RNA sequence: UAAGGUGAUAUGAACCGUUAUAACCGGCGAUUUCCGAAUGGGGAAACCCAGUGUGUUUCGACACACUAUCAUUAACUGAAUCCAUAGGUUAAUGAGGCGAACCGGGGGAACUGAAACAUCUAAGUACCCCGAGGAAAAGAAAUCAACCGAGAUUCCCCCAGUAGCGGCGAGCGAACGGGGAGCAGCCCAGAGCCUGAAUCAGUGUGUGUGUUAGUGGAAGCGUCUGGAAAGGCGCGCGAUACAGGGUGACAGCCCCGUACACAAAAAUGCACAUGCUGUGAGCUCGAUGAGUAGGGCGGGACACGUGGUAUCCUGUCUGAAUAUGGGGGGACCAUCCUCCAAGGCUAAAUACUCCUGACUGACCGAUAGUGAACCAGUACCGUGAGGGAAAGGCGAAAAGAAC
RNA sequence: CGAAGGUGUGCUGUGAGGCAUGCUGGAGGUAUCAGAAGUGCGAAUGCUGACAUAAGUAACGAUAAAGCGGGUGAAAAGCCCGCUCGCCGGAAGACCAAGGGUUCCUGUCCAACGUUAAUCGGGGCAGGGUGAGUCGACCCCUAAGGCGAGGCCGAAAGGCGUAGUCGAUGGGAAACAGGUUAAUAUUCCUGUACUUGGUGUUACUGCGAAGGGGGGACGGAGAAGGCUAUGUUGGCCGGGCG
RNA sequence: UACGGUGCUGAAGCAACAAAUGCCCUGCUUCCAGGAAAAGCCUCUAAGCAUCAGGUAACAUCAAAUCGUACCCCAAACCGA
């Protein structure tokens, strides 16, 4: 499914709305991008479907902080 | 507990046989009891027998042999055992 | 080896008619019917044992129950498992 | 004239069974409503 | 019969069960064959049978 | 608990039992085929076919048990690849499926109304999906208020069809504040001193108190009509019992009950009591939730349709100060007031009834009331989903009509 | 010592109505004054049930066709038996699959069912009847296709699919003739066979798969030769002399 | 004969000719549109076992379960009330 591994972020829906404001049903997708996550303490690369969001959360926590959360949900990966 | 039992002497209460006595020769779960010459019927049997029709127990009292008459009974234990008694003279039946 | 248990739980009753008659007479075959869920290997112990005689040969066939009307509600009796034991020459059973 | 229905079981049964209705949960669902309604027959089985 | 029954042992429960059991054939074969007018034993038999399994059960 | 009994249509047959192992009722056990989540593999449900281990064999065979999948944990093992990791096997523990409503969440119509119709309405309704519990959710102020104050959440009555929103149309529609029901507050983001004090869970065991069988339970006769009396007439009696039902017509006193008084070997709910097991309170000092608040873009939610639009949520792009700080007070600024987000738990008042017991009705009485008073979700119809009837009354007693 | 209801009759009010009473009925009814409504039916091509009309009318379902004698019976155009006649005969005969499910056979019955009668029936009731190593299924094997551990994908539900596992309409061992029951028969019996596998006894001996190869293993049309099923005729045998 | 059907016994039982759309034939000839799969089966070895198991043939013996089997089936029994 289109889930972001780290926010959880996923398909949301709304409306599209026209100028005389007709109502449509859509959706929001996150900008989801498989990544290839360099794991320094494991020495290996641990590939991610991850959301730029959730990326730009990877930067900041550090990799190792992420995978630790992923597997308190049971996030496997 | 039952108050009327199979071999009582009883009297007829209620009915043609009003005041008539007799024995308890049965007694029906439906609350119907057969006493000995007591409610005869003639069947058509595929002769024509005479034959006892069973009587509602409610229409049968005990018979008291010292006062003569229909009576009530009442239960109560007596070393230990529960017996029958009559309201009348509070004597075990 | 068949335990004596379920060896005397096969055998259900001689079938009485005049196809069985005959098969004894002409054949030295008993009819039985036997439990549903019996097997031929069953039978033959069975008769062995219980009968005392020795046996040829089991057929077995599956008599499914008819369907019958009592009064205006369909019911119907139940399928049942008849045997044709063939006895050896001299058994006299 | 051929008509509509023409019999086969083996058809009956894959097309209408308890297995097939078992198969999916649209297929259970039917056998939900059709014990909820207490029917006899729960499928062409 | 069940107070007299639980002073045996399994050995002779069994024995016992085996009795009921050939009793049980012999008695649905007369009842077949229809020289059998005390029908009441046919229940009396199974019932016994309960009794005796039930019995080997609780010593199990 | 008992003098009767072996369920019904449904008689009979063959029996069982009467002072206690007949039957019946209740507690606790035993047994509990096959299908079905169905779980050893398969399968057109109620069938077909195995493996492994044990035990027993009359050598023909037989019996019993285990063997699904996924998750978590552990052990043994184990690639490409050195270590390793993936992977493999076994074990333990848990899950799975069903169920009427209520509940939280993920999605989400249209007819219709607007006397057409697109914004708007219908409506976050119907419906589909996921998850839970006896309730759920919510909940201990980054809340309101208005310079006076209130003090978590929930529900009810007001405020008010008001203020507002609105092709300012049709319609939609608050809050502040007041009266009530109920009431309760806590913990982590951490070291120290100190003992394990508070109190919540699992497992006990006495104490009550209910539940699951039961026991006793008052007092009426005569006469008239009649097929029959419970009715009429006469004269009595009980009542902490004249609720109700039955009995050959309408019975306080004929029967079953009723008021009232009692009862449990066994299992069990509850409420307190004291153990054991785990859990740790108190105090001082410190700490105080960041891809977050806020912003731009798109949408949604707020009674509030972008409007002068505060506030909330976030798909997307960004991005603080962190108590000498920050949020809010309906554009916005200043001042003042008030609160402390980005961690969590929490009873009660509230919602509902597949089901169990009791009781009630200016509710129906067989075309009514359930579709169904009756062997009805049946017969019957349909490939199927699904649709879906009709049909009650002899008599007090079968005395159901010998000949 | 006769309630409601039913059905007559009489009286009565301006009306909706009311009162009385004979018969039926056989256990309920209810003044008055108030109170509440599933409160009044002729229509809605209204709804359900009952019953009319047309009418003793149309029709009795292939124009293959009947006639007679005897039987049984309450009764015979229809049943049974017999003789004759007619009809089908690449079927209107015979055997099956599919589908149905006792309709099969025997006895008994004739209400209803059978477009008539019915003694008859696929009708009612009862009893009987389906016998396998070799036929088929199950089973081994796969096709189309289905399901599908992990997996990949998808708001949820789910979608696809790998290993696999199912799935015949196809591939895979073996039985024939005769006889027999009211009703089964390649299943029973008689005679004569065959297949696969297990165990043991003897002999000789490289056996071993989840792998390799072979085989299984495949089209349309056409042509002709060799045959058999089968038929015809003769011979033979039995009978015949019209 | 219980007139439905049984019992008893039983001769000849050969040849010639004709002849399939059936068999030889999953053949042969020919054509283009170029005509399943997998197992059983045969054979080869690998790891393995290694004078053991296993293989091969004859001989003997045991096994071959379970379910279907009635009846209609171009039809009065199936699909068409
Ligand atoms: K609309
Ligand atoms: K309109
Ligand atoms: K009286
Ligand atoms: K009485
Ligand atoms: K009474
Ligand atoms: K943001
Ligand atoms: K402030
Ligand atoms: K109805
Ligand atoms: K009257
Ligand atoms: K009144
Ligand atoms: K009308
Ligand atoms: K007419
Ligand atoms: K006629
Ligand atoms: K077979
Ligand atoms: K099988
Ligand atoms: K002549
Ligand atoms: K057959
Ligand atoms: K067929
Ligand atoms: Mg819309
Ligand atoms: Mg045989
Ligand atoms: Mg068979
Ligand atoms: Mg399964
Ligand atoms: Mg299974
Ligand atoms: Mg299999
Ligand atoms: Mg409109
Ligand atoms: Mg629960
Ligand atoms: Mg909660
Ligand atoms: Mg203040
Ligand atoms: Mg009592
Ligand atoms: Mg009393
Ligand atoms: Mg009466
Ligand atoms: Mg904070
Ligand atoms: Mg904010
Ligand atoms: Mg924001
Ligand atoms: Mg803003
Ligand atoms: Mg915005
Ligand atoms: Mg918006
Ligand atoms: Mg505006
Ligand atoms: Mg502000
Ligand atoms: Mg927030
Ligand atoms: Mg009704
Ligand atoms: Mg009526
Ligand atoms: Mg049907
Ligand atoms: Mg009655
Ligand atoms: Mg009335
Ligand atoms: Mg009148
Ligand atoms: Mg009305
Ligand atoms: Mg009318
Ligand atoms: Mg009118
Ligand atoms: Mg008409
Ligand atoms: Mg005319
Ligand atoms: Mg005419
Ligand atoms: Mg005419
Ligand atoms: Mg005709
Ligand atoms: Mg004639
Ligand atoms: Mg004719
Ligand atoms: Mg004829
Ligand atoms: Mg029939
Ligand atoms: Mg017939
Ligand atoms: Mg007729
Ligand atoms: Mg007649
Ligand atoms: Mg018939
Ligand atoms: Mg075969
Ligand atoms: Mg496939
Ligand atoms: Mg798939
Ligand atoms: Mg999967
Ligand atoms: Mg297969
Ligand atoms: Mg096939
Ligand atoms: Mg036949
Ligand atoms: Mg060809
Ligand atoms: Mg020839
Ligand atoms: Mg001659
Ligand atoms: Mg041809
Ligand atoms: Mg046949």
């Amino acid at each position: 499914s289109r889930v972001c591994q780290v926010t959880g972020k996923r398909p949301v829906t709304g409306n599209n709305r026209s100028h005389a404001l007709n109502a449509t049903k859509r959706r929001f997708l996150p900008n989801l991008h498989s990544h290839r996550f360099w794991v320094e303490s494991e020495k290996r690369f641990v590939t991610l479907r991850v959301s730029a969001k959730g990326m730009r959360v990877i930067d900041k926590k550090g990799i190792d902080t992420v995978l630790a959360e992923l597997r308190a949900r049971g996030e496997k990966y | 507990a039952a108050k009327i039992r199979r071999d009582d002497e009883v009297i007829v209460l209620t009915g043609k046989d009003k005041g008539k006595r007799g024995k308890v020769k049965n007694v029906l779960s439906s609350g119907k009891v057969i006493v000995e010459g007591i409610n005869l019927v003639k069947k058509h049997q595929k002769g024509i027998v005479e034959k006892e029709a069973a009587i509602q127990v409610s229409n049968v009292a005990i018979f008291n042999a010292a006062t003569g008459k229909a009576d009530r009974v009442g239960f109560r234990f007596e070393d230990g055992k529960k017996v029958r008694f009559f309201k009348s003279n509070s004597e075990t039946i | 080896m068949i335990r004596e248990e379920r060896l005397l739980k096969v055998l259900r009753a001689p079938h009485v008619s005049e196809k069985a008659s005959t098969a004894m007479e002409k054949s030295n075959t008993i009819v039985l019917k036997v439990a549903k869920d019996a097997t031929k290997a069953e039978i033959k112990a069975a008769v062995q044992k219980l009968f005392e005689v020795e046996v040829e040969v089991v057929n077995t066939l599956v008599v499914k129950g008819k369907v019958k009307r009592h009064g205006q509600r369909i019911g119907r009796r139940s399928d049942w498992k008849k045997a044709y034991v063939t006895l050896k020459e001299g058994q006299n059973l | 004239m051929k008509r509509t229905f023409q019999p086969s079981v083996l058809k009956r049964n894959r097309s209408h069974g308890f297995r097939a209705r078992m198969a999916t949960k649209n297929g259970r669902q039917v056998l939900a409503r059709r014990r909820a309604k207490g029917r006899a027959r729960l499928t062409v089985s | 019969k069940a107070k007299e029954l639980r002073e045996k042992s399994v050995e002779e429960l069994n024995t016992e069960l085996l009795n009921l059991l050939r009793e049980q054939f012999n008695l649905r074969m007369q009842a077949a064959s229809g020289q059998l007018q005390q029908s009441h034993l046919l229940k009396q038999v199974r019932r016994d049978v309960a009794r005796v399994k039930t019995l080997l059960n609780e010593k199990a």
